[PDB]
RNA sequence: ACUCGUGCCCCGUGUGGCGAAAGGGAAGCCGGUUAAUAUUCCGGCACCUGGAUGUGGGUUUUGCGCGGCAACGCAACUGAA
């Protein structure tokens, strides 16, 4: 919740992400994925798109509190982002909780 | 994990066969030469079987439950996995990406297709399969 | 398609079969 | 009106119940031979460039067909 | 460049009709010819269609409003005071 | 006894002519 | 050369119907051509896109015309795009899965007493 | 003297309303079985702008309990509401913007619009551009609820009545002065034959009571009483009082 | 269907007409011709609607076509309430 911000930028720092929607289901089908990031305002039909694939291949979600506008500001980025996938952890510990 | 298997249940998206539900046979997740992305090789249903009631006769029955298959390579993008399986020893090595150059072998593989799934539905399992979407 | 233009089509079968009958 | 490309379909044409009469018409200045002939809904048309053809053409067409030759400046 | 000290949107009406309403006019006319988020895909396309309708250029998505504002302070607190209303009460 | 009727609407009966 | 023309029929008056545009003719003559009014094309019955595939013609003129120059090979072939056609499967697949695991919660997990 | 203006609009003739361009009036559905026991739902479809009226229009979808078809109907939009969204009407409807339910069903302090006075006639009570009514109180035993009008009235009302939950949408029109003639005729051309205004007082004897005379003036007591006869009633009604409003009114 | 009209069987919430030679709307162009008509007559070359119908081609040996990842294509390529 309130560190969510500071293990997000410690893991841009480290690991590798990648951004978007296309790029997020392309990870999900390798199975390489190990967290996938949700924001508020994506439309419900594509929300339960990508939970339906998670549950398939076994990863968690996270349901970030903001809009677009401010997971793209979270990543560091100047444009918006609706959904998102991590590939490796690097010096961050978001995925023990 | 993987769930691409060679026995995944999917829904096609997209094309002539929109809508319809297909079993794996092969994944192929690097591309070939032609193709060269992630893609599947399956076999699925063109016409599914008619309603059937208990009140109807042995002819009238045998005659209403026949199925029309079909074969088809469709990319990864097209498709919609979910949680079902349809493991058969019929469907092993039915196609195998050269039978798509051929007419006559075309033919062949389709005809096994129908033999196979026709008896499975008959059995009276996987009924999820043989039952059309409603969208 | 509209229904005159059906109609046509089932008129000239049944016209058709009492025909084959008169020629059996 | 419609154009036949080969020589057998223009023959085929021919031989059919409506066809009423046929022409040949010749333009010297561009080395053309045309073959019209007359049916029930189209006039077809077939175009020629040699004329070692269009004699062989002329005899293999049926015998009870009407041919005629376009004279230059016909009268009303 | 500036062109303009202090009419603004409201010098098409030249000399006429008065300083104070000139003044009245434009202070309704700068926010109905704005621009405005989307609160469903979050572009920068919202923009009045009809006197209480707001339409959204990207997603297609139109949304009844107030007369030259996408929203009135009235029908904001409204909402609270039915959210608090139902939630505190019932959860 | 009496005879059922599914819809809330009469109809005039059908007689000869 | 800069020769003027007339109209060709008993109407006189420019509106909507009185539509015409020059030619020449083989007589070597300025003329006019009275034409018709331009198709309009199918649109999409969910989002209102003009849909590929389909001629636009005057609505009387879709009768003679054969059946696979009207429709595309597809569910839904005419009155949807194909993008829709694929929100309607995902949608509908997707409720019906939900519909099924709220059934089985709500009976076991609630009513096992 | 002859007919005064105000006699001449019963007739009917140049003085009726301008109605091409409507397409349906603004009601609820008919209160039927699913609505008294339970709920149901259906979709708005778009938000329209019928003229001579603030206040747009939204459509919605319906479903049929006992045939095989789909049904639209015509309401008034609450602030908020948007296309594809679900709407609940019933007596177990949510306390959500835009559902419709009856007044035995909410507490006291809520606000709705287009209040049916008695069950059943689909919508009297405030259904005009950024208003609404309050519920203020209820009455169990009887079934009755107290209410506050637009006007600022209270009035009493059986409690199976339906409302919509939310504010009026239209927001603050008369806050812009219109500032020419053209906008005002435009205004009204959609509406009724009013505009523009003759005043009496400019009139000759034989049109209007207050006649002619060598200056302009209307030359007795402007309020009229209540009991009068057609062709004298031009001026203030059965004014209990006239003039500048210094301070409070006390009448509520 | 009638032996032959007579007899059977379904659906039902709703049920008239007049009103536009500028609104909506199936389909024709060129050349010639008379003292005086012509997109109407003569010559050539087309199109629309309605009604009957036979050849060629198409589909089906396990019944109602194939191709393209796809947008879609091809002379056809069942479909009542
Ligand atoms: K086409
Ligand atoms: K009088
Ligand atoms: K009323
Ligand atoms: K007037
Ligand atoms: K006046
Ligand atoms: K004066
Ligand atoms: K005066
Ligand atoms: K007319
Ligand atoms: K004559
Ligand atoms: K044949
Ligand atoms: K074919
Ligand atoms: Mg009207
Ligand atoms: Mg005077
Ligand atoms: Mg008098
Ligand atoms: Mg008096
Ligand atoms: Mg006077
Ligand atoms: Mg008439
Ligand atoms: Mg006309
Ligand atoms: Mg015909
Ligand atoms: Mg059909
Ligand atoms: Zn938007
Ligand atoms: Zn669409």
């Amino acid at each position: 919740a309130q560190s969510i911000g500071a293990k997000l930028a410690l893991v841009i720092k480290s690991g590798k992400v990648v951004l978007g929607y296309r790029s997020t289901l392309k990870a999900l089908r390798s199975g390489k994925a190990k967290l996938i990031l949700i924001a508020a305002n994506t439309p419900p039909l594509r929300k339960s798109e990508l939970e339906y694939y998670s549950m398939m291949s076994k990863t968690p979600v996270h349901h970030y509190s903001g809009t677009n506008i401010e997971l793209g500001t979270a990543c560091g980025k100047l444009f918006r982002c609706s959904t998102m996938a991590i590939l490796d952890a690097g010096d961050s510990d978001i995925l023990a909780d | 994990m993987k769930f691409l298997k060679t026995s995944r249940v999917c829904l096609v998206t997209r094309g002539r066969y929109a809508g319809k539900k297909v079993v794996i046979i092969q994944p192929v997740d690097q591309g070939t030469k032609s193709h060269p992305y992630g893609h599947a090789l399956v076999a699925g249903i063109e016409r599914y079987p008619s309603k059937i009631t208990r009140r109807m006769s042995k002819a009238r029955i045998e005659k209403r439950s026949k199925i029309k298959p079909f074969i088809k390579v469709i990319n990864y993008n097209h498709l919609m996995p979910t949680r079902y399986t349809l493991e058969l020893e019929g469907l092993k090595a039915v196609i195998n990406a050269d039978t798509f150059k051929e007419p006559s072998q075309r033919e062949e593989a389709k005809k096994t297709v129908k033999k196979v799934l026709e008896d499975r539905y008959n059995s009276g399992k996987n009924r999820w399969f043989f039952t059309p979407l409603r969208f | 398609m509209r229904a005159k233009w059906r109609k046509k089509r089932t008129r000239r079968l049944k016209r058709k079969r009492r025909k084959v009958r008169a020629r059996s | 009106p419609q154009e036949v490309s080969d020589i057998k379909k223009f023959i085929e044409i021919c031989r059919r119940k409506d066809a009423s009469s046929a022409r040949i018409k010749k333009n010297p200045k561009t080395q053309q031979i045309k073959f019209k002939v007359r049916c029930q809904r189209f006039l077809y048309t077939l175009v020629l460039k040699d004329s070692d053809k269009a004699e062989k053409l002329k005899q293999s067409l049926p015998p009870n067909l009407q041919i005629k030759d376009v004279p230059k400046r016909n009268k009303r | 460049s500036k062109r303009t000290k202090k009419v603004g949107i409201s010098g098409k009406y030249g000399t006429r009709y008065g300083a104070s309403l000139r003044k009245l006019v434009k202070k309704q006319e700068v926010t109905q010819h704005a621009r405005y988020t989307c609160t469903f895909c979050g572009k920068n396309s919202v923009r009045r269609t009809a006197v209480g309708i707001w339409s959204c250029k990207s997603c297609k998505k139109t949304m009844a409003g107030g007369a030259y504002t996408v929203s009135t302070p009235a029908a904001a607190a409204m909402r609270s005071t039915l959210r608090r209303l139902r939630e505190i009460t019932e959860a | 006894k009496t005879k059922v009727r599914k819809s809330t609407t009469f109809h005039r009966p059908k007689t000869l002519v | 050369a800069p020769t003027r023309v007339t109209y060709r029929r008993r109407n006189p008056y420019n509106t909507t119907s009185n539509r015409t545009r020059v030619i020449k003719t083989p007589g070597g003559q300025l003329r006019v051509l009275h034409i018709k009014k331009r198709g309009t094309a199918p649109k999409c019955g969910d989002c209102g896109i003009k849909l590929p595939g389909i001629p636009a013609l005057r609505p009387r003129e879709y009768a003679t015309i054969s059946k696979p120059k009207k429709t595309v090979q597809r569910a839904y072939g005419g009155s949807r795009c194909g993008n829709c056609v694929r929100d309607r499967i995902i949608r509908a697949f997707l409720i019906e899965e939900q519909k099924i695991v709220k059934k089985v919660l709500k009976e076991q997990s609630q009513a096992e007493k | 003297g002859r007919v005064i203006r105000n006699q001449r609009k019963g007739r009917g003739s140049v003085f009726t309303a301008h109605t091409r361009l409507r397409k349906a009036p603004a009601k609820f559905r008919p209160l039927d079985y699913a609505e008294r026991h339970g709920y149901i739902r259906g979709i708005v479809k778009e938000i329209i702008h019928d003229p001579g009226r603030g206040a747009p229009l939204a459509r919605v979808v319906f479903r049929s309990p006992y045939k095989y078809k789909q049904i639209t109907e015509t309401f008034i939009a609450n602030e908020g509401m948007y296309t594809g969204q679900f709407i609940y009407a019933g007596k177990n409807a949510a306390l959500t913007v835009g559902n419709i339910l009856p007044l035995s069903s909410v507490p006291e302090g809520t606000v709705v619009s287009n209040v049916e006075e008695k069950p059943g006639d689909r919508g009297a009570l405030g259904r005009t551009s950024g208003n609404y009514v309050t519920v203020v109180g209820h009455n169990p035993d009887e079934g009755k609820t107290r209410i506050k009008l637009p006007s600022g009235a209270k009035k009493v009302v059986p409690s199976s009545s339906r409302g919509m939950i939310g504010i009026v949408a239209g927001g603050g029109r008369t806050d812009k002065p219109l500032l020419k003639a053209s906008r005002a005729k435009h205004k009204f051309a959609v509406k009724r034959n009013r505009w523009p205004k003759t005043r009496g007082v400019a009139m000759n004897p034989v049109d209007h009571p207050h006649g002619g005379g060598n200056h302009q003036h209307i030359g007795k007591a402007s309020t009229i009483s209540r009991y009068a006869a057609q062709g004298q009633k031009a001026g203030l009604i059965a004014a209990r009082r006239t003039g500048l409003l210094r301070g409070t009114q006390k009448t509520k």
